[PDB]
């Protein structure tokens, strides 16, 4: 019934809703209005897909709630799988097992894929019989269309000893490794050919190459037990070896995206690092998002636009997203209602639109679900205006909450 | 033993409206029925990353309400209490503490079948073979209902040797785990010697080889940790759980990747049920600006739990900024992402009946004159202080031979002990003596 | 116990990125660290000359 | 080897000086990990009950069309480890 | 085989 | 044997009656009636133990018996109830966080006691006999009332051999585990002493039944269970405070297991005291943690002491009484100690020199009370021993006025030192 | 012999039997009042009765605070522990500040433990058992004793042990003609190797062909070992041993190493009390000396409240240098000596005075005497005169370079010309400060 | 070095039979740096003793 992923803040964003002239539909693929910024996102999305130009930087700026993280998720969903999209917050680089500069380069290099195309051949069938002469033996395998004998040589019989003493299992044997994997007790047995040549297109980030080759069993990319790779040596020769895979047929590189949400949280050490990390061939596109105005940069006393130093703002293109009118607000609320299970009166939509246009958009989006539940209490089936008024009284927004501080409490 | 015990539910009707005095809560009607909406939001399992801020002066029940939510939900869903101050770890990234606490607020109830071999082992033989290590060990086992024989792995032989088993003694094996226990000698052998170092136990019953289905429940965090720092059992990578074994910044590649994949694979083949729960970050007002800014990405994730924040401050400086100040001590950017529930400051009568509920929770008899006096103390000083005077006054009652609190009892106790408000004038009058 | 213990999958050449037989240099002419438990002051200063 | 400890190094015998400098009563007080396990055993038997609610084999397996030498070397290394200090883990077996 | 015996005895204590 | 008299050795506990009425100078404590009575009330509530996480702040001037009252509570409470004393600055570890340090401080003052009956054989060995083969043997044991004989199994023969025990040893056998422990040599354990051997470590042999059933109690602190379950090393519990305990299913898991043991009666929970001295050293993060650490049912009572009043809180620029936020200050009952009357000062000095075993003349008491009333009580306590040493160097019998005057000239008191600091040294 | 340092000349507080100072007793000159004061605290240490008592040596730099602080160490002798630390050693990467303070606190409490051990050794020549009447039914071959003959350079003696030693002896696998060790009370047999009289003549073997023991076959001596409580603590925290895989924390060095009260108190004070009340050991409570105490943090100063109020504490000598000064770790809290008033309430303050010219001539003379310099009375007077203008320490330090100039110039002693020359080659703090004030 | 690497099983029974001469000889002229040398000298390799755990 309920899987891991459930209804979140950006679930309705199925893509960046553009015509293929990179022209935004006023409402499509879950995205509403925000035309100039969305079409700018379209241009940079096609620039991502082209891939020929390295280390480009886009800042998407605007008030809180004006669709900028929504635009970033729209780019991620429009780009689809099998092109890296590494999404982090600026707060992620502040770490205790590695320095902020090193975490930032690691983020850069999770964001470049290497696409490597490999042919193996895979056996898949139901075990009919197996033998042991204490050592040599034989194995008979069955697909619904054929059966055969195989000779169990030393490595194969050793491998099959790992989970033995059962038959009728439907299993796969990789002729490269001898890696046995069993689907279960004959779940149905397989169709077609027993043994087939098979192709896999692995896409592996540069961070994964770097980590796998850092150490014996260095493939702990699963738990971040690396603490700063040996740059200029175990990282320069991986760049060289990938450049050797390329222009020969072994591999092709897939330059992805690094989305740094809330980049105002980086500090001037980190920004100074970005300056040069953006200038190499293996630099992905990074796009980054910021609410803040002209504010103090972290780590110093300097005021700057977006809280980003000016010598890095020189290095990027600044999309501006703009606040929403009544019509766009109403349409966003409708799409949120359609992503959730709720239905509302048109008068309820009107009241909620004015509520959200008064205080803030995100508060109204939150009220949707609360009003749905409130109507469910009285065993209604469509959210009415008095549901919204009740919920508006139960749950305050920041402005009215601040106004209610006409009594006193700690500081 | 008590502390916040009195409260055991939100005290709501079938209409989800506050009953004014029920289930241990005797005020806060608007706030309690708002929490009713929140518990319904949690039990629907439909949403992810929705967040609530209980905001109001100290002692106004914003933790009573948050724990009463845990009771309204029951013990079946996860409720993870956390204090903001807990993010400042030495061994792990500050933002990592937070993102793992999100993961243990999401539960997973999952059913397992594990196979057991048990009984008096009547015979053993290692299968010797040339490689020149042992191949297997053959065993025979007896129970009050039958007898059987089997072949077992060299690792299980190794653990049988760690246990130092002998022919004619009782064992248990859980073959999926591979674990073993030597449960003693059989009761029948207790006559064999007049003194022994053995423990004698009656023979096991039921089948010598058995199975049963066990409905475990775990959290996503437990799966994460289990794969980041494996116990593993059947390996010498205890050497990694040793001369190292710290906390690690386990990462998206498995946390948002492999673990999510295998948990969905369990869910949509019927083996498990996901149970989203609550993360209750109490004292949120003193997270770091880095933590607040990370909660943006955390509340916007499609897999996150419901997060309840409790805050206590006016408008004050956000920790880690040193310049910018904001309401509740929380940046406006995160305050835009939460539904705010006010908690009211109590009137004298509500306060008085909190005193009464507290008194009868820890078995204190109090006369109504003394109860009224504690009400007066409460409005003069604060609710929590006059509530705290109850136990000392009961002790003085016992010492005076009484069975209940009376007027001069609370007078004596309220004379020995001072409240925060009443101690400040002592510190202000004689300023340059306390230091 | 979860058989859902994950296994990472990679390409052959990825796992073979840092190997080369007849394009790598011999570092055995530089490794001082490898002498200390195994070679003698007398051996290097007095016998070999 | 025990450079600055209350307990002396190995002595060939009373013929040499550091036999007559270290008292046995000072040796009885360092309580090597063996007696730590022994004297805790009574509460190890009773108060150690915590298990992780879920358990998994080593952090991952790593499948591929690997270099042929790659697997023999890891297996040999694990032989070389588990042969030497697994008997040393036997004392910890009661806790584990 | 060898049935070597150890005694320790409370003799006249 | 040698735990030299420190600043607080003289107070053997709160000098209260059976009705929590403080005496003037009984049981080593002097004066300070109101605060001592308050301490008695909260000590009785510690003993009763049915309320968790209640909190007391002993406030007052520097020198007015706050730490004396705290150690009086520690001494009156006695063993078998955990009293954990910690300075507020002890929780700033490099190995673990402030809040893990505070959790461990709290948990170290809750005890879990598992109480179990077990049957033993206690006896003087009259003979042991044992054959090499599956080795096999016999054991004969005596108590003043009887003797009996046991055939021995292989594991028992092994464990007896592991201790090298022999005739005349007086031993116990735990019938459940078989570990031998020779309490000593019976008067019949004398060696032949024709040549050198073991010394004459004689002790009486046992009375009554040879086999008897007796109670054993295994008490461990909650921190102790927690640590030894944390990771398989576990001798952490002695090694060092090297921790960072995983909250996930160790706090809740230990709490549930100990609650189940409490409910089914396998274990009794014994809540103790956590005393934080100089609590003003805690960080706003630390106070914030204490807020909700107190609001728990495995929380001991904690007592706190502080010398300072209106001053900024550590880690911020907020003014507040006692240097504690009025957030945590609202969870507390505050006990304020008062400055001492001249007679209380004189009587403290009298008791204190009685503890230090030095005689003084009544004029010496007079002048020393004057000193310790113009300057500070601790200084008058420090002059006792210094004047005693000056006295003994002149081979005197008792401390005289001239001894105290001389040693007063010899040492300064921070008032005279600051007065003499009119030389601009390294300002 | 060993090199001359700043304080090599101080050999004691210089106190006669009434506890006064004549003028310059035992290498210290002047400071009679301060030397009398810590003469009292020396006897406070020697009486072993008090715990956690503390004294603060306060005065301007160069007024002998360190000098007489360690003259106390000379008065106490090497028997008691005197543990010096500077106020800057508390800041550490591996371990929390207050834990350094605790380590140093019980590094200053000694425990000297006396134990006789008695030993038999020699080339073993006879190894014959003694058969006796059958204890029980007729098995025969009942061994009641075993005769063992040991030879040393003194004589050959035969010895009877009970049969348990026969078993241990065989399990040790000794042979006739090798050299053994027997520990009488404990009962151990240890094979220290075949006797050298059966020499390694063409045997290359590494097992010790140990020489025939000198002295008697039987030898006993009272071993007398002094350990600090901190040594016991550390040895219990990270112990040695070739087993118990935790002991193979051997590649690793030892961070995280803050010791625990459960061990510190619960397991280690009991054994010390037992040894003391048994007649095996004596406690030797010593001194912890903390100079530049002004460098400690406010957290450290507050920890010292608790530490100094313990029964299990040494006596602590603090030395401080600063005036009324900001306490480290505080936001502009100013207090005397850089030490919080709260801790100053707990220390007896000894005031050190600033020297007169006469006293400085005496100290200069003693320092010249100690460094091995011969100095003319004219050069001594000139050193005194230039040392009245600047600090004593500079005046003293000019001696050795001036003596090197004298030696180069062929002179056997410092003529006034050389001190004049050195006083222009090198500057003091004040002269250099004036140079810096002139040029930008 | 005397170093042995097993490249696989021969093709006929897997890796192709090498197509050149059996005794390959070449002048590697490739260059290194001082830091690479320092790093290679910082830590030991092999040993099969306690050193195994340093691996
Ligand atoms: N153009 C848009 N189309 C659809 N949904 C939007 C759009 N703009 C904002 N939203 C929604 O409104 C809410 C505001 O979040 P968001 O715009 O991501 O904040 P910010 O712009 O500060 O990153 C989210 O629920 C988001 O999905
Ligand atoms: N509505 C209520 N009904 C009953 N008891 C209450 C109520 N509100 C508060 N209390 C009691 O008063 C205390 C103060 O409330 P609390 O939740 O601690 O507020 P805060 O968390 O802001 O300090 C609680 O610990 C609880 O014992
Ligand atoms: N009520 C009392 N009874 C006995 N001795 C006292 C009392 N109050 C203070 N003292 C003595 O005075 C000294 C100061 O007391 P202390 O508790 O350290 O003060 P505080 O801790 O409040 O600064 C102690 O060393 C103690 O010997
Ligand atoms: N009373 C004294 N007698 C002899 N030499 C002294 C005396 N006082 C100081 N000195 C010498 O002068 C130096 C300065 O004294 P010292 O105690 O080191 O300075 P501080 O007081 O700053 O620690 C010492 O190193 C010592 O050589």
């Amino acid at each position: 019934v309920t899987r891991i992923e459930r209804i979140g803040a950006h679930s309705h964003i199925r893509g960046l809703g553009l015509d293929d002239a990179l022209e935004p539909r006023q409402a499509s693929q879950g995205m509403v209005g925000q035309l100039a910024a969305r079409r700018a996102a379209g241009v940079v999305l096609e620039m991502i897909r082209e891939g020929k130009i390295a280390g480009r930087a886009v800042l998407i700026a605007g008030q809180p709630g004006t669709g900028k993280t929504a635009i970033a998720m729209g780019m991620a969903q429009a780009l689809g799988p099998d092109t890296p999209f590494t999404a982090i917050a600026g707060s992620e680089i502040f770490s205790l097992e590695m320095s902020k500069t090193e975490a930032l380069t690691q983020a850069f290099r999770r964001s470049i894929g290497v696409r490597i195309k490999e042919e193996t051949e895979i056996i898949e069938g139901e075990v009919v019989e197996i033998q042991i002469d204490r050592k040599v033996g034989k194995l008979t395998l069955k697909t619904t269309e054929m059966e055969t004998i195989y000779d169990l040589g030393t490595k194969m019989i050793e491998s099959l000893t790992k989970d033995k003493v059962q038959a009728g299992d439907v299993i796969t044997i990789d002729k490269a490794t001898g890696k046995i994997s069993k689907l279960g007790r004959s779940v149905q047995c397989p169709d077609g050919e027993l043994q087939k040549r098979k192709e896999v297109v692995h896409t592996v980030s540069l961070h994964e190459i770097d980590v796998i080759n850092s150490r014996t069993q260095g493939f702990l990319a699963l738990f971040s037990g690396d603490t700063g790779e040996i740059k200029s040596e175990v990282r320069e020769q991986i760049n060289a070896k990938v450049a050797e895979w390329r222009e020969e047929g072994k591999a092709e590189i897939i330059p992805g995206v690094l989305f740094i949400d809330e980049v105002h949280m980086l500090d001037i050490e980190s920004f100074s690092f970005l300056n040069r990390a953006l200038e190499s061939d293996m630099a992905p596109v990074l796009i980054m998002a910021t609410n803040r105005g002209i504010t103090r940069i972290r780590g110093t006393s300097y005021q700057s636009p977006h809280g980003i130093p000016i010598d890095l703002l020189d290095r990027l293109l600044i999309v501006s997203t703009t606040p929403y009118s009544e019509k766009d607000t109403k349409q966003i609320l409708r799409i949120r209602c359609e992503e959730e299970d709720v239905e509302m009166s048109e008068d309820a939509y009107t009241v909620l639109t004015r509520i959200g246009l008064e205080t803030s958009l995100r508060y109204a989006i939150q009220l949707i679900t609360a009003a749905s539940l409130v109507c469910r209490k009285r065993k209604g089936t469509e959210v009415q205006v008095d549901d919204i008024k009740r919920v508006y009284s139960l749950f305050l927004d920041e402005s009215r909450s601040t106004q209610y501080m006409k009594e006193y409490q700690d500081a | 033993i008590a502390s916040h015990s009195h409260v055991k539910g939100l005290g709501l009707d079938e209409s989800g409206l506050a009953k004014q005095a029920a289930s241990g809560l005797v005020g806060q009607e608007n706030a309690r029925e708002a929490c009713g909406v929140i518990v319904e939001l949690i039990k629907s399992k439909k949403m992810a990353g929705r967040a609530v801020l209980l905001a109001g002066p100290p002692g106004t029940g914003k933790t009573a309400l948050a724990l009463a939510i845990a009771q309204e939900l029951g013990s079946k869903v996860p409720f993870c209490p956390m204090v903001g101050s807990e993010v400042y770890s030495t061994e792990i990234k500050k933002t990592e503490v937070l993102m793992e606490n999100f993961r243990r607020a999401i539960g997973l109830r999952i059913k397992e079948t594990k196979e057991v071999y048990e009984g008096e082992v009547t015979e053993l033989t290692p299968c010797e073979t040339e490689n020149k290590t042992i191949s297997h060990v053959i065993i025979g086992l007896k129970t009050a209902k039958g007898t059987k024989q089997l072949k077992l792995d060299p690792s299980i032989f190794e653990s049988l040797q760690k246990e130092r088993v002998e022919a004619g003694d009782v064992i248990y094996i859980e073959a999926n785990s591979g674990a073993v226990k030597r449960q003693g000698r059989c009761d029948t052998y207790a006559t064999e010697f007049d003194l022994e170092a053995e423990e004698y136990v009656p023979l096991p019953k039921g089948d010598v080889h058995k199975k049963k289905e066990i409905i475990q429940d775990v959290t996503l965090h437990d799966l994460d940790v289990a794969n980041a720092r494996p116990q593993g059992g059947q390996d010498i990578l205890s050497m990694m759980g040793q001369l190292m074994k710290p906390k690690k910044t386990e990462i998206t590649d498995k946390l948002r990747g492999e673990i999510n994949k295998v948990v969905n694979k369990y869910i949509d083949q019927g083996i498990a049920e996901l149970v989203p729960g609550v993360l209750f970050v109490d004292e949120v007002h003193m997270l770091d600006i880095e933590c607040f800014t990370y909660l943006h990405r955390a509340l916007e994730s499609s897999i996150a739990p419901i997060v309840i924040f409790a805050s206590n401050r006016g408008n004050c400086v956000i920790r880690g900024t040193e310049d910018i100040t904001s309401p509740h001590g929380i940046p406006l950017d995160l305050l835009d992402r939460v539904m705010i529930i006010r908690t009211m400051l109590y009137t004298p009568q509500e306060m008085k009946q909190i005193i009464k509920i507290r008194a009868q929770t820890e078995g204190i008899n109090i006369s109504e004159e003394a109860l009224n006096h504690l009400g007066e103390i409460g409005t003069k000083t604060t609710l929590r202080y006059s509530v705290q005077l109850l136990t000392p006054a009961n002790l003085l009652a016992k010492i005076n031979g009484k069975d209940s609190i009376e007027k001069e009892h609370v007078e004596e106790i309220s004379e020995l002990f001072y409240d925060a408000k009443s101690s400040a004038k002592i510190l202000a009058d004689q300023q340059d003596k306390y230091m | 116990i979860t058989p859902g213990i994950c296994f990472s999958t990679a390409s052959l050449v990825l796992r073979a990125t840092d190997v080369h037989p007849l394009q790598r240099i011999d570092m055995g002419r530089f490794d001082l660290i490898g002498l200390e438990g195994r070679v003698s002051r007398y051996e290097a200063d007095t016998f070999l000359p | 080897q025990p450079v600055a400890s209350p307990i002396g190094p190995r002595s060939p015998g009373p013929s040499h000086p550091t036999f007559w400098t270290y008292t046995e009563a000072a040796h009885r007080a360092v309580l090597f990990p063996q007696q730590r396990l022994d004297q805790l055993s009574e509460i190890i038997e009773r108060f150690i009950f915590v298990m992780p609610p879920v358990e998994a084999p080593p952090p991952s397996l790593h499948a591929c069309h690997p270099p042929p030498w790659l697997a023999p070397r890891q297996a040999a290394f694990q032989e070389q480890l588990a042969s030497e200090l697994w008997p040393r883990a036997r004392p910890l077996h009661r806790i584990v | 085989g060898p049935i070597i015996t150890y005694h320790s005895v409370t003799v006249p204590r």
